[PDB]
């Protein structure tokens, strides 16, 4: 039932490891150029 | 501002990139001509 929530919503994921590399090469993309970063969750 | 910082996990600035290179392109323009300001009669201010 988690799977089927988490697949239903409409949520992108952001590269908690490799994000920068993959914006590099969105929001996600803004943080970097506006100069804000989402922190991962504990 | 302050040198007595509790331990945390703090955020530091964003360290922006440098130059690293300079590419320029012009498409070759030519000249254009501004001695027609002064090559006929001076303008009147009714006719300019």
């Amino acid at each position: 039932l988690e799977d089927l929530l988490f697949d239903k919503v409409t949520l992108s994921d952001p590269g908690y490891m490799k994000g920068y590399d993959e914006c590099m090469k969105d929001l996600i993309c803004a943080q970097y150029v506006s100069g804000y970063k989402v922190l991962p969750p504990l | 501002g302050q040198f007595d910082m509790d331990s945390g996990v703090y955020s530091a600035s964003y360290f922006n990139a440098r130059s690293r290179g300079y590419y320029y392109e012009a498409a070759e323009l030519t000249e254009c001509d501004l001695d027609v300001l002064f090559k006929n009669d001076a303008p009147i201010i009714a006719n300019y």
